[PDB]
């Protein structure tokens, strides 16, 4: 999990500019599996911030797992 | 009410039992018509083959 | 409240005196009966398994 | 033509349980049996009659009630010249649905067939729920012929059939 | 194509598959001759013992078994 | 003669409607009356399956996606049963065709007294929403029942709702018209159905939850709902060039979001 | 920390309301089965009975929704319990309003909520024989669930209740549907092998479903009078449609019985007839919901076409797929119908 922040930037880095729901979904997906794996510090601070940017996101279903996604991880 | 108690004690265990004997019974009553049945399909089956 | 304790004094006397009017049931008579079917009950369970 | 003058399709519609089979056995075959078997598809019998002097080939049909076998588009009403529904005295579940019954027919049939409200199983006296009073109002509202018909004692079943084919011989 | 061993298959030359099978009662008769609807509705099987077995092609399932009234091969 | 061929249809996340399923009949018989089970378990007695021939079921029914339930499940209100169960309810479910993925079901579950306040599966039965080609499913459909189980909605759903089977279908397809009709042969080939059909019903306890979907229909047209995204059609512009930009980075002209809630919490 | 924590029992707080004032009722309903007691913590003892019961209790006055009137029954003994003693008051009315609910569901709900705010000691003394004396009728209702669920509410009481309480209070009320008087009525097995048989349901709904239903038992309570001895004899009905009404439930069954229980029923089943009635009012609007048919007119949406006769999305290519199908069915329909 020490390697784990720099593949985290390889996710967090695509987040901002995905178009399809499915990748959407996979990329939430994904932060719910490596969360626990994460420290507290990269849960705040890196995946946060991404997470609530979801929440904004134009297919419903994105903004419905975003936040049950960001529930689950907090 | 002590002494009602005790009473209507025996008065569920006897109204209990009545309700296993009534069930047990139509069981065996259920029990031996598949007796009728399967033993009556036996002999079909025994005269077929 | 004065009148609602006091009718339940009235209702617990009321059924004191039913449970007393009453004659107890002799639990030997619903004994016997209970003594009657558990037989039955057995005579009938050997049956059953049979 | 020298068999027959005319060639009526009947269609028999209604509920599940409520007698169609029974009515169409009854009427073609003048026989009764307790024996169910769900009508599954379509079957059809076939019955000349005598009606005011004419000869009429009577092609009598026979549906599924059952909705595991029933679907929203119904081709069987294509080309029926009238249709019988059937109800069951006894079920008021089946009387009920003759509503739902007669809204197929309308969307689905011919725009000026006939029709006709069959009470079945009258016979059933005790267990008489949909009262002939009920049922009466009911089909008179809507202008459709009723009957109360009992295939098992054959009580009224040629009636209702040659009810139906002279109806349908006053629209020809 | 019928079969000694009662199967009337149905092979599809398009595919390589089966459009279907038909399994007759050799109980019948063993299949001489069979002939196809030409409105492909329905097929008859002639057996050796002179029965004729329908199938309906539209649902595949037997509907009738005439046979003929001396046993005479189809 | 006939109306035309036109297919009509709507994508799913363009009808913002909620999903309503008609609850039909449950037609078959229940585990009969095992009163080797009562004499064990004598709260067993009251229960509806031995109380009346046709207890009041009720059926809930809850849309499931990747195993995981979209919304509340809803029931079917209270209707009286005595020799049939037919609710022939619809029931408005608390998702839309928007919401709706393409893997989601609706696990229906069948449900019986079993004493005070304790209700107890009949059966359930699961059926996916969209069919093979994503198309909402249309219709009357009868659903195997999987009895003293409820609905399960996990994927794959151990309770598919989907000899008889591929006769009824075929059935339906000649009771619509899609087959062609020959009296002669629909009236031989029925009879020989109903024999199979009756052989099942002696042979196996089987029960069907008939169940219907609702039509879609404007200016008398026909809609089928098919799956869709919305921006399914934005065929991604993607170009094969990496004459100067060897590496592309996602995250190239975009909002530091990790700045911006560090920004939010200290100033 | 104390104006921290205000401000987090604040911003929750605004939330739930937010929720709890939804358009929609599944969410006010989704809301309920999560965490709605859970949330009372924010609210606080006071304002938990001050605005977030308020806003719960208002749930009642749907009724032409019966799950958000059921919801409000499963989430009510949380909150209750939470708000304590102060919320008897206000739910003791409610509760029996739940008792004559429209959808017999809602009954059941209802009944439930009783029993468990009965065995949380939330019920007042005095109010749990009334409920008690409400309840038992329902031991001879048709519906097993409402008839259970008074087995449910009754032998808890009888739990709660001291033996003496149990024959000098609850018996009384019990006495009419039971077939034996056992003080072992606290047990389920008891209480449900000692009651009586219920009323039919045909006969139930018939009474039930008569627009006079409150002339029937008026004069159903005479033929009782005369059965009693309260009344030399019994003159038949005054008005055609109770003589009507009469004869119809004679004849399917009506046992005396029968009409004991009816009308140990009666204030049930003309408040809920009445209820019923309020709701039929409304019904009138909304028929074409029975009707399988969506009309889009109300949305407008975009409807499209294909002709059957001539990155990739996933669902883009499903389509193409889709409508490859149709294509290819209606070719071989047409070609099969050719051929005969
Ligand atoms: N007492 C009485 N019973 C009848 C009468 N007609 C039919 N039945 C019974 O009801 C059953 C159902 O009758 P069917 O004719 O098979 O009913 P159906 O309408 O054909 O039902 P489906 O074929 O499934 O649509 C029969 O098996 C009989 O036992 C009747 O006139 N009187
Ligand atoms: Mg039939």
């Amino acid at each position: 999990e020490n390697g784990l922040v720099i593949l985290v930037s390889v996710i967090t880095s695509c987040l901002q500019t995905l178009k399809y729901c499915d990748s959407k979904l996979a990329a939430l997906e994904l932060i719910l599996h490596l969360a626990p794996r994460l420290s507290v510090e990269i849960l705040l601070d890196r995946i946060t911030p991404y997470l609530l940017h979801f929440s904004n996101d134009s297919v419903p279903r994105v903004r419905a797992e975003a936040l049950r996604t960001l529930t689950k991880v907090l | 009410m002590e002494g009602k108690w005790i009473t209507d004690q025996l008065r569920w265990k006897i109204m209990s039992c009545k309700m296993r004997i009534e069930q047990l019974k139509q069981t065996i009553c259920k029990g031996n018509e598949e007796m009728e049945k399967n033993s009556e399909g036996l002999l079909k089956t025994k005269e077929k083959n | 409240q004065l009148n609602v304790t006091e009718n339940e004094c009235q209702n617990y006397k009321r059924c004191l005196e039913i449970l007393e009017q009453m004659n107890e049931d002799d639990s030997e008579q619903l004994q016997m009966e209970l003594k009657e079917l558990a037989l039955e009950e057995e005579r009938l369970i050997q049956e059953l398994e049979d | 033509n020298p068999e027959y003058d005319y060639l009526f399709k009947l269609l028999l519609i209604g509920d599940s349980g409520v007698g169609k089979s029974c009515l169409l056995l009854r009427f073609a075959d003048d026989t009764y049996t307790e024996s169910y078997i769900s009508t599954i598809g379509v079957d059809f019998k076939i019955r000349t009659i005598e009606l005011d002097g004419k000869t009429i080939k009577l092609q009598i049909w026979d549906t599924a009630g059952l909705e595991r076998f029933r679907t929203i588009t119904s081709s069987y009403y294509r080309g029926a010249h009238g249709i019988i529904v059937v109800y069951d005295v006894t079920d008021q579940e089946s009387f009920n649905n003759v509503k739902q019954w007669l809204q197929e027919i309308d969307r689905y049939a011919s725009e000026n067939v006939n029709k006709l409200l069959v009470g079945n199983k009258c016979d059933l006296t005790t267990k008489k729920v949909v009262d002939y009073t009920t049922a009466k109002e009911f089909a008179d509202s809507l202008g459709i012929p009723f009957l109360e018909t009992s295939a098992k004692n054959a009580t009224n079943v040629e009636q209702s059939f040659m009810t139906m084919a002279a109806e349908i011989k006053k629209r020809m | 194509y019928a079969t000694v061993n009662g199967s009337l298959v149905g092979w599809d030359l398009r595919s390589s598959s089966n459009a279907w099978t038909l399994k007759h009662d050799l109980k019948s008769g063993l299949i001489t001759s069979f002939a196809v609807d030409i409105h492909q509705c329905w097929l008859c099987i002639g057996t050796s013992s002179g029965t004729m077995a329908c199938w309906d092609m539209r649902f595949q399932l037997p509907i009738s078994s005439h046979c003929h009234p001396s046993r005479a091969r189809i | 003669m006939g109306e035309a061929e036109k297919f009509h249809y709507i994508y799913s996340c363009d009808l913002d409607i909620n999903v309503q399923l008609k609850i039909g009949s449950l037609e078959g018989k229940r585990e009969q009356k095992s009163y080797k089970a009562v004499l064990e378990d004598p709260m067993l007695k009251f229960s509806g399956l031995y109380q009346e021939t046709c207890s009041d079921l009720y059926v809930t029914c809850q849309v499931f996606a990747e195993g995981k339930p979209l919304a509340l499940p809803v029931r079917t209100s209270y209707k009286a049963f005595s020799t049939r169960w037919n609710w022939n309810e619809w029931l408005k479910l608390p998702v839309k065709y928007p919401d709706l993925p393409r893997n989601a079901q609706v696990a229906l579950t069948i449900w019986d007294v079993y004493g005070p306040g304790k209700a107890v599966p009949v059966g359930g039965t699961t059926v996916s929403l969209f069919g093979k080609y994503g198309m909402f499913r249309q219709g009357m459909h009868d659903l195997k029942v999987w009895p003293n189980v409820e609905a399960d909605g996990s994927e794959p759903t151990k309770t598919p709702g989907r000899q008889m089977s591929r006769l009824a279908k075929l059935t339906k397809a000649h009771r619509q018209g899609h087959m062609v009709k020959v009296d002669w042969l629909d009236r031989l080939t029925f009879r020989e159905i109903e024999m199979i059909n009756e052989s099942e019903k002696r042979s196996s306890n089987f029960m069907y939850l008939m169940v219907e979907f609702r039509c879609v229909k404007c200016d008398d047209k026909e809609y089928g709902i098919v799956y869709y995204e919305k921006d399914g059609d934005e065929s991604s512009p993607i170009l094969t060039s990496f004459e100067l930009v060897k590496v592309p980075d996602p995250q190239m002209s975009m909002e530091n979001l990790v700045e911006s809630k560090h920004h939010k919490l200290a100033r | 920390y104390d104006t921290e924590l205000q401000a987090l029992h604040e911003m929750v707080q605004q939330k739930v309301v937010t929720l709890l004032s939804d358009p929609e009722n599944i969410v006010k309903q989704t809301l309920m089965e999560n965490g709605i007691t859970r949330l009372c913590v924010f609210f606080g003892r006071q304002k938990a009975n001050d605005v977030l019961l308020s806003h719960m209790i208002t749930f009642l006055n749907d009724k032409n929704d019966w799950h958000l009137r059921g919801a409000f029954f499963d989430s009510i003994v949380g909150v209750a319990a939470y708000v304590g003693w102060q919320s008897s008051s206000i739910l003791k009315p409610l509760l029996q309003q739940g008792l004559s609910d429209a959808e017999e569901f809602v009954i059941v709900k209802a009944l439930y909520a009783l029993t468990c705010m009965c065995q949380l000691g939330l019920l007042q003394k005095p109010h749990v024989y009334e409920f008690a004396s409400d309840i038992a009728p329902f031991l001879c209702h048709p519906n097993l669930w409402i008839r259970y669920g008074a087995v449910g509410f009754i032998t808890v009481v009888a739990r709660q209740i001291s033996t003496a309480d149990v024959y000098c209070k609850l018996m009384p009320y019990l006495d009419p549907y039971i077939t034996q008087p056992i003080i072992q009525i606290e047990r389920k097995l008891v209480l449900l092998s000692v009651l009586k048989e219920p009323v039919s349901r045909s006969i139930f709904d018939y009474a039930l479903r008569s627009k006079d239903i409150t002339s029937l038992f008026r004069h159903l309570h005479m033929r009782q009078k005369k059965r009693n001895g309260s009344l030399p004899d019994c003159p038949p009905p005054e008005d055609p449609a109770i003589a009507q009404l009469l004869k119809k439930l004679l004849s399917q069954g009506m046992t005396e019985e029968e009409e004991d229980k009816l009308l140990a029923l009666k204030d049930f089943m003309m408040k809920s007839n009445k209820a019923k009635a309020n709701i039929v009012d409304q019904s009138h609007l909304h028929d074409s919901s029975q009707k399988g048919v969506i009309d889009l007119a109300a949305l407008g949406i975009t409807g499209r076409q294909v002709d059957l006769v001539k990155r990739i999305t996933t669902c883009k290519t499903e389509l193409q797929q889709l409508i490859q199908q149709k294509r290819e069915q209606c070719n071989a329909e047409r070609i099969a119908k050719q051929m005969m």
